[PDB]
């Protein structure tokens, strides 16, 4: 069936240039006009860009007029977006989609979208986390169940796994989402519930691997 | 009786005004078929951007 494909996201300092790209597969490329759409967090779902089928009028949103440049090649059936002076706001998943088939008289918009690709425009330098444990006490016992964890503070960028015990330990696992802080770094935490009657005897380890830097640690929780 | 059967005519000439303000639902529903047949010079002249 239909099928979009967007590349060339990644992490970006503000003020420099991206170009994403976006290949378009299962249909007749070239008879159909194009959409950028992005989404974030704070904004939600946002228009940025369409381009006509020739390439002969193109529109973009108001925030972004003047600095992107949506355009197309026919022949190689991709779409491109090239993205100049980033600025913070625009960190983003960025979606391709592709202009329904309808009638000469009506108006038209999207039917099918890519796959997304991120976008991150930040300052930060790419940096290992620290791992610091979540040590269960009595302040963390109710009855027979206590609660453990792993934080992993001060990384960029997004994303890192955490596992438990090399995968060994899954029910019970909760990893929050990433939140970003003052000082463009992410840190997340990982807690997981075990019976209170295997403190001190059963070993945890949490395995936070991070790509972008090659970061493994196996951090050991210890009780207090 | 044998009442005047005609205007004052020094009745009231002007507005109620609080006559009827709403739409009246029996009103004319259908086009009016002597209307403005010829195209507004005063239309939208730019391109939609909506277009196929």
């Amino acid at each position: 069936q239909v099928q979009l494909v967007e590349s060339g996201g990644g992490v970006v300092q503000p003020g420099r240039s991206l170009r994403l790209s976006c290949a378009a597969s299962g249909f007749t490329f070239s008879n159909f006009g194009m959409h950028w759409i992005r989404q974030s967090p704070g904004k939600g779902l946002e228009w940025v860009a369409i381009i006509w089928y020739d390439g002969s009028n193109t529109y973009y949103a108001d925030s972004v007029k003047g600095r992107f440049t949506i355009s197309r090649d026919n022949s190689k059936n991709t779409l491109y977006l090239q993205m100049n002076s980033l600025r913070a706001e625009d960190t983003a998943v960025y979606y391709c989609a592709k202009v329904w088939f309808g009638e000469s008289e009506d108006n038209y918009s999207v039917d099918v979208w890519g796959q997304g690709t991120t976008v991150t425009v930040s300052s930060a330098s790419t940096k290992g986390p620290s791992v610091f444990p979540l040590a269960p006490s009595s302040k963390s016992t109710s009855g027979g169940t206590a609660a453990l964890g792993c934080l992993v503070k001060d990384y960029f960028p997004e994303p890192v796994t955490v596992s438990w015990n090399s995968g060994a330990l899954t029910s019970g696992v909760h990893t929050f989402p990433a939140v970003l802080q003052s000082s463009g770094l992410y840190s997340l935490s990982s807690v997981v519930t075990v019976p209170s009657s295997s403190l001190g005897t059963q070993t945890y380890i949490c395995n936070v691997n991070h790509k972008p830097s090659n970061t493994k640690v196996d951090k050991k929780v210890e009780p207090k | 009786p044998n009442a005047n059967p005609n205007a004052n005519p020094n009745a009231n000439p002007n507005a109620n005004p609080n006559a009827n303000p709403n739409a009246n639902p029996n009103a004319n529903p259908n086009a009016n078929p002597n209307a403005n047949p010829n195209a507004n010079p005063n239309a939208n002249p730019n391109a939609n951007p909506n277009a196929n």
